[PDB]
């Protein structure tokens, strides 16, 4: 399954003609985005979104890397020897690598305790569709208050279920339990 | 209390696994096994369009000029023959494509079962459990006297 | 990620100007102060993606000197191994290169590109005419041999800007051979001479 | 647990409230110099309903923000310093749910004391509705914080308890905000004290002398409002310290003494003879009402609950040790301890 | 059902106030759709919202669903089923689909793709057809061949509307469909026709 | 194609190039782009 | 509002009813047409530009190695600046400040459901719970569980005393005391409150069966009290005797406006006092 | 004593076999049969090469000089009609391939189950002679007594 | 006492399934499964 | 399965070219009642 | 991840000399390799090894 997803994305899996190359992705059209889709919004349907700009396609790929690493991990910490818990950690070692370090996060935000009222006013929302359309054909450079009931966005609950995930197969595997949590350690 | 502990983390091991089981009622290779034998099952149109192609396009003379087209007479029946055959056959496979789900369904219906049956265990052994503790503290209590 | 502009081909007005990138998304003022000239570039609120704290005192010494850049609020840097370069690139330097047999052959830039591009960092091509090539030698090793092709640049500064080594193969067909022969015979085996 | 300490901070220069505590740093450019200020919210009545917030701009020159909840049909609203003189005024009738700013300058003596901010809606006929809340500002050198600060959570690292447990333990026993050895002593007394009872650290305070806190922090509420006010009359208990409560054992008083009892889970006698434990002295069952004489009485209920005693219990225990007719009043916290 | 909260309830039921007020304006929408209120302003039934209420905006989880979609699609596609996807996927998805999977047996599977690939790959465009009067606007369809003893004939199509910026869309470029009729003309003699 | 002009992109910033005199003398567009800083390297394909 | 601007296609956004209606003069259903699959186009590529900014702004992506993700400084700034920053903050999940959360949906639940019926009409949603309105978005009322039943009293309360103009809650509970022509009612809410205690700490009265020494004290016809809810004006309205003198007045105290044949009629009967039919 | 050592003899005994079980979860043969499967239902490619260019060659004529060919007209048509029969069946076969494969599956997946069923009860039983020594340690000081 | 009223609240929820599931003999799905099998399996008039 | 009611019967699910029409079933001989069964009570049939 | 041996492990848990210099040469490697640290001998990556 490796050498498979490796035909997709590798780190430094590239060599060829006995020397490493440039690309990261072997295929191409990740290389450089490629609109297979245009108007993706029209049905439903995640794919068609991701054919649009690569960038998730690309993503997709990551996180399967990452579910075979977290698997490998797993079926690594099952077998319960000194020996393969060590490799339990390397696997999940590189994940967190992989991932790089978590991402940070701001305490207090631009939002602010909003009336719902205000919350949902459409003259918020006009002016929000106008400022959005204003900056994509590059036209300029009340408004100045309503713009603070919008809400912000959030990061995927999956990939924060991820970080979240390697973090707690650490901690077990750096104190005696085992997966489940159970003490390998009789009380 | 111990005794009593470890029966009731086997309970869970099964109450957890049969609750598993039946979340996942049909496996991605089992839906497309199924979704094989609707594939198969369908296409009895095409058979027969070309069954007939093939009966017309033989009622039509093969040999020219100076002798006849020899053009099958029967060929017409013969291909009612294979559409008739085909049919009985498509129905075979519908019948075990239901029947394949149907197997599955009733599967779900034991694992149902079971996992209540796990259920059933693991609270009962927790009652359990609370009795003991209360014979715990009496005995304590008659250390005490 | 830091570097500094001189006054140049295309250079307003400034002797300096001090460009730098920067990751971090909030918005803030980004400060490079100097130990050997003790004065700081300084940019207040800095854009985003990447932004110029341009010189006053333009001078090219005193940029040579340690940097040390800093977000008054939580980012810091060390800068060091400053390197001036060059981007011109003189088509007499721009190479390409040949080997077969036993003498090299080189093809400069300037005499073989008919229309060589307007200078660009995203891009330059270059179209050669043609080039001659001398054959026999090289010598075959075993009916084949390569043609031995090598891309090179040099930027003014006295650089090479990258290189691309290719191979052309060629196999010749011989002449001292007889087609090879295929038989049946009459004692039933059949053989490959 | 930083954000226990330090008000939460984004990734632009605004900084807000977290556990009713405010830590800004103000720079003048004039001045080039660096300081450090650092505000505390206590409120009156009633945390719900209302919500104000004080920002130190500048030397004697402050932002407020106050936000009102729940809707009052007013005439006019007053912000006042104390009765007198007031701050800002609106001839509007304030809306809900609505932040609004008001600039403001505060004194140096209106500083060194803690004091009231304090909102009335007044309505024609009502006439008013009140809403209040109390500050505490404190200027530091950048080096003098940045210290305070370093001890404060070496302290709350090793001791295992909230910073602001600890700030309850300093304040009430030294000088503002000095770590010393008579503090340190005071925070394993509570250690001891929630070590061989079953009780909180907040508890453990109240045990070892210190007045009931009108703080609330880690979105739990104030422990005074949840010990009276948990439920509602309804009315705010207001810790007034000018109301005269009638705590004799043959009496029925205020909704003031209902309040009390239930605080106390007790019948109007054995509040009596608790009462009697607080002070020997006092003469006729009358209250001072304030914050003070409810951290003696919660602290002769305490000792009687530690325990497992009644308050008749706790009477006799105390003859027999026999601290009383020692009064609880205001006792050395030596003594107390002993 | 005026008030929009129950009256009736048990002393212990919990629900927060947002979303209390949620399942409050739930029972208005649908009160009001189905037309058990007297009236509604039919301009803004047809709103996309409402279009959409029935099956995506009376449910939470639908409306969380529908909103991250745009966002976060990593979360939602899987490589087992794309829709719509290739026949000779699930060719390939059921070749491939069991307990055992050798490297060998996957290669064999791969190849066997690449061989259905590669009769889709070389096909020659014998004839067409445009639906609409004049080139400006409608959809074309073509006819191709399969190089192959006997005949197979695959026809797709193309929209012209997606011709935008001077490129075609690839949206408006249709999958090759199969003909299972029987077909023999010579020498280019066959056309599609709407 | 060279970077921001003749002006400063006002009233609009992007930029769309065509054939003409190829199949018909009305003038026809190959392309459609967004004009950007500071330089942009196109290779089409053009029919005689 | 001519001809085919920007500002001007986005503001047409809204269901093909409005849009048909408004430009009935102007427009032939094939510019009504185009311009409105044009305008929803426009719509969706607006959507898809932001939504790129904003993914790319992701801070997850930016601590990801190799992978190579374009993140355009150029519309990031534009965006930064026209709003204040978006990109800048992202918000973890479950919180309120979420475009996700559940108080954005009830935030777009509100502003698509409340024109649904005109202000004059009574099923307005404004009009009928303005709690709605002036109600925040913040995690407190998001996240703390908070009791049902006492939402439904808040709002009784809060109409009756608009309503009846008393000026506390507990004024409101006095009237309710006080109010004789409603069905279940007089409700004496302080009355419930001593029941209800008395039945808790002596369940079944023992200690009042035990001493009788208290309990001659009270009459029975009060003692009733305690086992079943008998309000003291709700005695004051079994206990007054009734002459035919009195049936007018007396009528006019039990009872509201309602003539005797609205009272007599057997479904009203039903309504008003909360009976089973049988 | 010895009743509950033997006990947990058994349960061990029933934890061996279906630790053995689960551990060889495809048998040699049980491969090689899916493994047929698979390569029978394969070869499609085959069928369809086949009976095209016997359509193709029977489409060209038979029969000369002096008459015609004789060539059969329906020959294309009949040919699709056997990729039509012989696609189903290969559907059909894939599908049992498939369904197969997930029978193994769900069996592991039962021995798994009762494996741990019988791990949980060795360890109960075993917690149970823990509890009995614990008695005749009391026992033991009665007779002391 | 309880634990023997969950004992009897297990014992009860299986016969309410094995009730159940007895009182269904065969599904709709089964029995048309059945039925096809029936006639497929007739029709020999025709190919006869 | 409300889609597939909805082609039966909807409360105000019919929505054509952007404005909801008259019919609450999509199925017109509902709609004007249709004796396409005369003389039902022949054999009983509760579909008849 | 720079000192190759972890130092936040709890007091009992039992590794080889010899292998947790292994896991610790396998860390390096893996970092090197995937390319985090900085950069690396482009001519051993190449390496058959």
């Amino acid at each position: 399954a490796n050498r498979w997803l490796k035909y997709v994305w590798s780190p430094s899996g590239y060599i060829v003609h006995g020397q490493i190359q440039n690309y990261q992705w072997n295929v191409r059209p990740l290389l450089e985005d490629t609109s297979w889709n245009s108007d993706p919004l029209d049905s439903v349907d995640p794919d068609a979104v991701a054919q649009h700009d690569p960038m998730h396609y690309k993503v997709s790929t990551f996180m399967r890397t990452l579910d075979l690493l977290i698997a490998r991990g797993d079926h690594a910490y099952r077998q319960l020897e000194r020996d393969t818990l060590n490799e339990a950690k390397m696997w999940y070692m590189q994940a967190l690598h992989l991932l790089g370090d978590k991402p940070y996060l701001p305490l207090s935000t631009t939002w602010s305790d909003p009336r719902l009222d205000r919350a949902a006013d459409i003259t918020t929302q006009n002016a929000h569709d106008s400022a959005i359309v204003a900056l994509r054909q590059n036209i300029p450079t009340r408004s100045a208050n309503t713009l603070t009931d919008l809400f912000l966005p959030q990061i995927n609950e999956v990939m924060m279920n991820y970080w979240q995930t390697l973090a707690q197969r650490v901690y077990n595997l750096r104190h005696n339990l085992s997966i489940d949590g159970q003490p390998l350690y009789l009380p | 209390k111990t005794v009593l502990e470890k029966s009731k983390a086997g309970a869970q091991s099964r109450f957890d696994s049969y609750g598993k089981l039946y979340d996942e009622n049909i496996n991605a290779g089992e839906n497309q096994a199924m979704t094989l034998r609707a594939s198969a099952a369908g296409l009895t149109t095409a058979v027969q369009a070309s069954r007939l192609a093939g009966a017309a396009a033989d009622l039509v003379p093969n040999i020219f000029g100076f002798a006849g087209g020899g053009s099958r007479w029967g060929a017409i029946a013969e291909a009612t023959g294979y559409v008739m055959e085909f049919s009985a056959n498509v129905m075979n496979t519908e019948a075990d494509k239901i029947s394949q789900s149907e197997t599955y369904r009733r599967r779900r219906q034991e694992w149902e079962i079971q996992r209540n049956n796990a259920e059933a265990e693991l609270k009962q052994i927790d009652a359990q459990l609370k009795s003991l503790a209360v014979r715990r503290e009496a005995a304590v209590l008659q250390k005490t006297s | 990620y830091p570097v500094y502009q001189y006054s140049g081909n295309t250079s307003g007005l400034n002797q300096g100007r001090l460009l730098f990138h920067r990751d971090t998304t909030y918005p803030s003022k980004v400060e490079a102060w100097i130990p050997g000239a003790k004065r700081s570039l300084t940019n207040q609120n800095a854009a985003i993606g990447d932004d110029y704290a341009t010189d006053s005192l333009n001078k090219p010494d005193d940029l040579k000197q340690y940097i040390f850049m800093t977000d008054s609020k939580g980012t810091a840097t060390d800068v060091s191994g400053p390197v001036e370069i060059n981007t011109a690139i003189s088509p007499a330097k721009v190479q390409i290169i040949v080997k077969a047999g036993g003498k090299e052959q080189t093809f400069t830039a300037d005499k073989d590109v008919s229309i060589q591009p307007s200078p660009s960092f995203d891009e330059m091509n270059y179209q050669f005419n043609a080039l001659e090539i001398d054959g026999s030698g090289l010598n075959f090793i075993n009916n084949s041999a390569s043609i031995d092709v090598t891309f090179t640049a040099f930027a003014e500064d006295g650089r090479k800007l990258g290189y691309e080594s290719f191979s052309i193969p060629v196999t010749l067909k011989v002449s001292t051979d007889n087609a090879l022969t295929l038989h049946h015979n009459e004692n039933g085996a059949q053989y490959m001479q | 647990e930083l954000s226990q300490f330090i008000g939460k901070a984004s990734n632009f220069g605004q900084q807000e409230y977290s556990n009713n505590q405010l830590i800004t740093p103000v720079v003048n450019s004039s001045d080039g110099t660096v300081k450090v200020y650092r505000i505390t919210r206590e409120y009156t009545t009633n945390a719900y309903q209302m919500d104000v917030e004080l920002f130190p701009f500048g030397g004697e020159n402050y932002r407020l923000d106050y936000k009102f909840k729940n809707f009052y049909n007013a005439s006019y609203l007053s912000i006042k310093l104390n009765d007198k003189r007031e701050l800002v005024r609106t001839e509007g009738a304030p809306q809900v749910n609505i932040e609004y700013s008001a600039n403001i300058t505060l004194n140096t003596a209106d500083i060194s004391q803690p004091f009231e901010i304090g909102l009335t809606r007044v309505l024609p006929s009502g006439s008013w509705a009140y809403a209040a809340a109390k500050f505490t500002v404190e200027e530091y050198n950048q080096y003098s914080f940045l210290l305070k600060l370093n001890k404060a959570i070496r302290l709350s690292r090793a001791t295992e308890l909230s910073p602001t447990i600890l700030e309850g333990i300093v304040r009430s026993v030294n000088l503002q905000l000095d770590i010393n050895t008579d503090v340190l002593g005071k925070v394993f007394l509570t250690k001891y004290y929630m070590q061989r009872y079953a009780i909180h650290a907040e508890t453990a305070l109240i045990l070892c002398n210190a007045p009931i806190s009108q703080r609330s922090y880690d979105n739990q509420p104030s422990q005074f409002d949840r010990l009276f006010n948990t439920p509602l009359l309804n009315g705010q208990y207001f810790s007034t310290g000018d109301e005269e409560i009638d705590l004799n054992s043959g009496s029925t008083g205020d909704w003031r003494k209902t309040i009390l009892k239930r605080a106390f889970n007790i019948d109007d006698v054995s509040l009596f003879r608790l009462l009697k434990i607080t002070d020997h002295d006092n003469k006729d069952g009358k209250i001072k009402n304030n914050l003070k004489n409810l951290s003696n009485l919660y602290i002769g209920k305490l000792l009687a609950d530690i325990h497992q005693l009644t308050i008749d219990e706790l009477d006799l225990l105390l003859i027999a040790v026999g601290e009383g007719k020692t009064n609880l009043s205001a006792i050395s916290d030596k003594q107390l301890a002993t | 059902q005026y008030l929009l909260i129950d009256n009736q309830v048990s002393a212990a039921i919990k629900t927060t106030r947002i979303a209390e007020a949620i399942a409050s304006i739930q029972l208005y929408v649908n009160r009001a759709l189905e037309n058990v209120e007297e009236n509604a302003n039919s301009g803004v039934i047809s709103r996309q919202f409402f279009i959409d209420w029935d099956k995506y905006n009376k449910r939470y989880s639908t409306w969380a669903g529908v909103s991250q979609l745009v966002y976060y699609p990593e979360n939602y596609i899987d490589p087992t089923m794309r829709i719509g996807q290739t026949k000779m996927m699930d060719a390939l998805l059921q070749s491939v689909s069991q307990s055992q999977l050798n490297a060998d047996t996957v290669e064999d599977a791969f190849m066997s793709y690449l061989t259905s690939f590669e009769q889709v790959a070389n096909l020659k465009v014998i004839s067409a057809y445009h639906d609409n009067i004049n080139n400006d606007q409608g959809l074309t369809y073509f006819i191709g061949l399969s190089e192959t003893d006997a005949g197979e004939y695959y026809w797709r199509s193309v929209d012209h509307s997606k011709f935008n910026d001077g490129k075609f869309a690839a949206n408006a470029w249709s999958e090759w469909h199969k003909i299972d009729c029987p077909i023999n003309p010579y020498k280019s003699t066959i056309r599609p026709v709407i | 194609i060279p970077p921001y002009n003749l002006s400063t992109h006002g009233d609009e910033r992007w930029f769309k190039l065509y054939i003409k005199h190829v199949v018909d003398n009305n003038s026809h567009i190959i392309y459609s782009g967004q004009l950007t800083d500071t330089n942009i390297n196109i290779t089409l394909f053009i029919p005689l | 509002s001519q001809c085919g601007f920007n500002c001007l296609t986005d503001i047409s956004h809204s269901s093909f009813n409005e849009f048909r209606q408004q430009v009935s003069e102007h427009l032939s259903w094939s510019e009504t047409h185009d311009l409105y699959h044009d305008a929803q186009q426009a719509q969706k590529d607006n959507r898809l530009y932001e939504a790129r900014i904003l993914k790319r702004a992701n801070p997850q992506l930016q601590n990801a190695v190799h992978l190579a993700i374009l993140a355009p400084n150029a519309e990031l700034i534009g965006y930064n600046n026209q709003f204040s920053g978006r990109a800048s903050q992202y918000v973890a999940p479950g919180t309120v400040s979420s475009m996700f959360s559940p108080a954005a949906y009830l935030t777009e639940l509100y502003r698509e459901a409340r024109n649904l019926h005109a202000s004059d009409s009574v099923y307005y949603l404004d009009t009928r719970r303005p709690d709605l309105k002036s109600m925040a978005l913040s995690q407190q009322n998001m996240d703390i569980e908070l009791s049902t039943l006492s939402l439904s009293n808040e709002l009784l309360l809060e109409s009756i005393k608009t309503e009846s103009k008393l000026e506390n809650y507990t004024k409101v509970m006095e009237m309710l005391s006080t109010f004789r022509p409603s069905g279940a009612t007089p409700y004496h809410d302080a009355y419930e409150n001593v029941r209800e205690v008395i039945q808790l700490q002596d369940p079944g009265l023992e200690q009042l069966n035990a001493s009788p020494a208290i309990a001659g004290l009270m009459h029975q016809a009060s003692l009733l009290g305690i086992n079943a809810s008998i309000s003291p004006e709700l005695f004051n309205i079994l206990t007054e005797e009734i002459t035919e003198g009195n049936a007018e007045e007396l009528y006019k105290k039990n009872f509201g406006n309602i003539e005797p044949a609205s009272l007599a009629m057997p479904e009203y009967l039903k309504r008003y006092y909360n009976l089973s039919d049988e």
